[PDB]
């Protein structure tokens, strides 16, 4: 249970901003601001719910028509949300509800919380082509919106899901490119080829989701979830690029993106994440430390749907090969925007083509999260190391290093609020390496460092001297400390020595095959910046016990003693981990006897009050008394008394008693069965 | 930071502030995000009092952004700002440096519709045959934008 | 053979100041000035000076019953006085120099041998200990490795970042169990074929090389990387324009380049280990 910056809001919140040392939360029916420092709110606004109507239209508002004869009042969910700063500074918002309609809240040139004094709706009157809706840019049911300076207009990129609502003269379009006015009173489309639409036909058929757009290189990426092929069962994910331009889509290209388990594929993209790699993560990937790589948190689909299963994985995709993939001259045509058939697609800025085969990459968690549904995933460097930020329908929140050679598991892991882990998120990175990710759940913002997390979570020693490089943690005496808050001349960062506090069994038969339990702390090495048990010893006398890894871990061992020929009691463990040794001076050969039996005879049907008497029959692991074959089940056990009752037998005849001690056999008295 | 400040009040028309700050050891070059310094948010804005002072106190009229690689004089032209224009010119900015995309003061001018400011930066000396990036001149970007006006002049 | 018959102070035994001080410490003495007897020194089994600055170990020798020493991240270049340390069981002696470990020819007592970062070269002497248990020869320079066909006896092995091109060698090692071969040029896999033994393994990030080829407009290097079962490992991503049409992967290079590569992965399971190869095969051009 950890303690961090929680910011809490009455509405759910779609999505996320940092400007100027405050942060802008898009959220159901409201924006708030909070303060970058300690997340307080320091100002709202009400987008509020807002009334649907024919008569009433989109840039001007009305409760001036609330008595309703045919209006519906609707919630007005946040679809977008855009800083932007090339003109005088203002926030962009888009929401779901005016037929996806814009309005900029314009800074006043102090106060940044004020996105309150001066807002105005984007929705300039069409006149030359009243058939079109440039101002119409968000869809209500789903759309990203990337926005980016070129050729000094504010551009607009835009992907959007849509639904055949055929809306007179308010249409919307799956992906399209459009310009601010700088009279910022409107949007414009500079061409009929700015805007690609899957056709009339197959706007229901099914649908496009785009769970991600990000520029880079000068193309424009977008992530996509949609239709193996039309009226085609299964999903599937897609990248989108094309060239950088107001003018309109120019080299426009689909191409499919496959993540497998190593083929058991995870087809629905769920998040993503944009970076440069760390050395590490470089070096085996393809490398270039400047490079950027699509982390893209995957999962896979219940059979002949779109929807996800609890299944996650996750796999990078530098965008350098995804270019190669595209140039390298195999290729079908755009299936949802030309016909299936007609021109330009029985052929061959003009043409648009769909790819027929994925680039795939495999897992890199390699299934370290095959039972989980990962739904947002962030990314940094530390030093040499690439670091995943991740989130989950359950809550989780954790962070795990990023690597091909090593499996590696999360070294933080816990409960942020019970509502899922929203893709929505935001890194930031202060002076030497630093910085937080802010991060969603519900209706609640945090503020999650990237480092810290604090140093004083790790409990024992070795799980401290475990914790990743870039917290910088110590062990001072008896706590996970950093060495500039430590009281003690005793920090540490090297010093894991092993320490014993139980054994059991305590004692073995002279053959051996038992295999003893080591109960205790620190009994690995750190090589290599890594824990394995394959620098640990156990030393039984002068004989070793061979450890059983799969069943062993830091602070229980598991290993089977070899076979003596003499007793010997009192016997000496020792456990060395590369840096010390430890001892446990209690261990015994022994050797277990049976002096009696009684009673030596007993009817057929058995049950007799068996008592076998002797000496060292309660070492080691489990004792098995049987007779004619068939177990003799105890009822008492103890050094010197072993009680159990008889089998039942279908022959009245005599039996030897066997006991068995793990490799031990004993022999006793005849077992009389009378009728 | 003064030069933040200055920033801000560069683009605010402080004018005051910016003598005020600069007074005070403000950075006459501070960049901001996009690689603006205050001389760029002047000269976008049209703040021709402020741009004038920059430039007095040792302003860089030959900067470039790092976003799209203009240049003040490049701003003026696409914005319209012709008197900015002119001081620039005369401070001794380059009226044929190219931003990123390969495009003059004049590419933006000619294809803006800023016949003043073409006539100007043809007086100066600007290359009427330069072409940008997209292979194209601006002549070419006059024609294809309907500025026969310019063409002309141009051509 | 090394009896001190007359009490004498710990500084004139160990003539290396930090090694002198640690055995004080562990005799509850109170200086490096004051005495002790061959009785006090017989009774010494597990010594620990881990970073120690220990330069020398002189003196070693009149401690016939020592069992574990522990002398990592020392400067330790000498390994004579140990030559002789009968019942020797563990030894580390990581981050140091030792180089001449010919000098453990006769501790036919010694099982967990530790070597780590101590810029070896050869490694041949080890021949003279079949009874080893634990070796642990990573962060090295080590280039051949056939003496350890000999150490038929280790239930573990390091052997990490080093130059190891071969391991056929560790065929027959089959009582192995904790294997590491990480950062090595590892090509071939269809070595450790035989390994069904082994529980925990670690074949990574290896960085092979080929001779260097002639570079052409249009180029084809035939794969190299092998599997357990000597399947051509299928090339995970290859670089610049390159694709793999089995067996060869081909480059379509209209300028020169210096180079070309194609890092690797598959997933391996050996016995009971499931390990990951993967690596990254490169090849010179002019």
């Amino acid at each position: 249970k950890y303690q961090l910056p929680n910011f809490t809001a009455e509405t759910p919140i779609q999505n996320v901003i940092l400007h100027e040392h405050h942060i802008f939360l898009g959220a159901t029916n409201y924006i708030y601001v909070l303060n970058e420092e300690d997340l307080q709110k320091v100002a709202e606004y009400k987008t509020g719910p807002v009334l649907e109507h024919p008569d009433c239209f989109p840039c001007q508002d009305c409760s001036s028509k609330a008595n309703l004869s045919g209006g519906v009042w609707k919630d007005n969910i946040n679809m977008a949300l855009v800083v932007d700063t090339y003109y005088d500074d203002q926030l962009i918002s888009c929401g779901s509800v005016n037929r996806g309609t814009c309005q900029r809240h314009v800074f006043p040139h102090n106060h940044t919380a004020d996105i309150q004094s001066e807002v105005h709706c984007i929705f300039s009157p069409q006149i030359e082509e009243p058939s079109q809706c440039p101002d119409c840019v968000v869809s209500a049911l789903g759309a990203k919106v990337l926005s980016s300076v070129k050729d000094r207009f504010i551009n607009f990129f835009v992907g959007n899901t849509i639904n055949s609502s055929y809306f007179p003269d308010h249409p919307l379009h799956s992906i399209s490119v459009r310009r601010l006015k700088e009279t910022k009173d409107g949007f414009m489309f500079l061409t009929d080829q700015s805007y690609i639409d899957v056709l009339p036909e197959f706007r229901d058929s099914y649908p496009i989701k785009y769970v991600h757009a990000f520029e880079s290189n000068n193309f424009i990426y977008f992530l996509t979830v949609q239709r193996e092929t039309l009226d085609a069962q299964t999903f599937h994910t897609r990248i989108i690029r094309f060239c950088s331009i107001n003018s309109g889509l120019h080299s426009y290209m689909e191409m499919p993106l496959e993540c497998i388990l190593t083929k058991e594929v995870f087809n629905i993209l769920q998040a993503a994440y944009v970076s440069k790699p760390g050395a590490q993560l470089a070096r085996q990937i393809g490398a270039s430390l400047n490079d950027d790589i699509l982390f893209g948190v995957f999962a896979q689909s219940k059979p002949d749907s779109a929807e996800p299963m609890d299944r996650s994985a996750m796999c990078a995709f530098p965008i350098k090969y995804v270019n190669d993939f595209f140039n390298k001259i195999n290729v079908r045509c755009l299936q949802h925007f030309y016909g299936p058939n007609h021109e330009h697609c029985f052929n061959r800025d003009e043409y648009r083509t769909e790819f027929t085969t994925a680039l795939q990459r495999v897992d890199l968690f390699m299934g370290q999260f095959s039972e989980v549904l990962l739904t947002s995933i962030s990314t940094f460097i530390k030093g040499d190391l690439t670091i995943a930020n991740l989130g989950t329908s359950e809550g989780r929140f954790m962070q795990v290093v990023v690597s091909r050679s090593g499996p590696s598991t999360p070294h933080v892991n816990f409960l942020l609020d019970s509502h899922p882990v929203s893709p929505e998120v935001i890194v930031e990175h202060t002076l030497n390496q630093n910085g937080y990710t802010l991060v969603i759940t519900g209706k609640k913002i945090t503020k999650i460092p990237l480092n810290g997390l604090g140093c004083r979570h790790f409990q024992s020693c070795s799980q401290c001297l475990s914790a990743p490089p870039f917290v910088q943690c110590g062990w001072c005496h008896d706590k996970c400390v950093r060495s500039e808050e430590c009281l003690s001349g005793t920090w540490t960062q090297q010093i894991c020595l092993p320490a014993i506090y139980k054994v059991f069994p305590n004692s073995a038969p002279l053959e051996g095959g038992t295999r003893l339990t080591i109960c205790g702390w620190d009994f690995g090495f750190r090589r290599n910046n890594k824990f394995d048990l394959k620098k640990t010893r156990v030393l039984l006398g002068n004989e070793s016990c061979t450890l059983t890894l799969s069943e062993s871990t830091m602070n229980t061992l598991k290993c089977t003693v070899g076979p003596a020929m003499n007793k010997h009691f009192n016997m000496s463990i020792i456990i060395s981990n590369g840096h010390g040794t430890t001892q446990y001076s209690t261990f015994s050969y022994v050797d277990p006897v049976i002096t009696s039996i009684s009673p030596k005879y007993g009817p057929m049907a058995g049950g007799t009050l068996l008592t076998l008497t002797g000496n060292y029959l309660n070492s080691g692991n489990s004792r098995h008394i049987s007779i004619g074959g068939k177990t003799c089940t105890l009822k008492s056990v103890s050094n010197s008394i072993l009680e159990c009752y008889t089998p039942a037998q279908t022959i009245s005849t005599e039996f030897a008693v066997k006991l068995k001690i793990d490799l031990a056999n004993r022999e006793t008295s005849i077992f009389s069965y009378r009728e | 930071d003064l030069g933040k400040k200055l920033l801000e009040a560069a683009r605010a028309g402080q004018d005051d502030e910016v003598r005020i700050l600069m007074a005070n050891g403000a950075d006459v070059n501070a960049a901001d995000h996009y690689g603006e310094t205050p001389l760029h948010r002047a000269a976008n804005k049209g703040h021709l009092e402020i741009v004038e002072v920059l430039l007095k106190t040792g302003a860089d009229v030959n900067a470039k952004d790092d976003w799209s690689g203009d240049t003040p004089l490049h701003l003026a032209a696409s914005h319209g700002h012709l008197e900015i224009v002119e001081v620039l010119l005369k401070a001794g900015a380059d009226v044929n440096a190219m931003a990123n995309d390969g495009q003059t003061p004049l590419h933006l001018a000619a294809s803006r519709g800023h016949l003043e400011i073409v006539e100007v930066l043809l007086k100066h000396g600007a290359d009427v045959n330069a072409q940008d990036k997209f292979g194209k001149t601006p002549f070419d970007l006059a024609i294809d934008n309907g500025n026969e006006d310019i063409a002309e002049v141009l051509q | 053979m090394e009896t001190i018959t007359v009490p004498t102070p710990i500084k004139q035994i160990f003539s290396d100041d930090a090694f002198a001080e640690t055995i004080k410490d562990n005799l509850k003495k109170k200086s490096v000035t004051d005495a002790v007897t061959q009785n006090e020194l017989n009774s010494i089994d597990q010594i620990i000076a881990n970073n120690s600055d220990i330069k020398s170990v002189q003196g070693i020798q009149y401690l016939p019953n020592v069992t574990k020493l522990f002398l990592n991240g020392n400067k330790l270049t000498d390994i004579k006085p140990l030559a002789n340390l009968k019942n020797l069981g563990w030894l580390f002696l990581d981050e140091n120099k030792v180089k001449d470990l010919s000098s453990l020819k006769d501790l036919k007592k010694l099982k967990s041998l530790s070597l780590e970062h101590n810029g070896i070269s050869d490694i041949n002497g080890l021949v003279h200990l079949p009874q080893l248990e634990s070796l642990y020869l990573g962060n090295n320079k080590i280039t051949d490795i056939t003496v350890l066909s000999r150490l038929t006896k280790l239930d573990t092995l390091s052997l990490e970042d080093n130059q190891i091109s071969d391991i056929v060698p560790l065929a027959g090692l089959t009582k192995l169990q904790n294997l590491y071969l990480s950062k090595n040029h590892i090509s071939d896999l269809r070595a450790l074929a035989g390994l069904k033994n082994l529980d925990v393994l670690e074949l990574f990030s290896q960085e092979c090389l080929n001779k260097p080829i002639n570079h052409q407009s249009n180029l084809v290097v035939p794969n190299t990387v092998k599997n357990t079962d000597g399947s051509l490992v299928t090339p995970e991503i290859i670089s610049d324009d390159g694709d793999y049409e089995k067996p060869n992967v081909k480059w379509h290079l209209p300028e020169f380049t210096n180079e070309v590569s194609f890092i690797f992965y598959q997933p391996v399971t050996i016995g009971k280990a499931k390990a990951r190869f993967h690596g990254r095969v490169t090849q010179p051009l002019k």
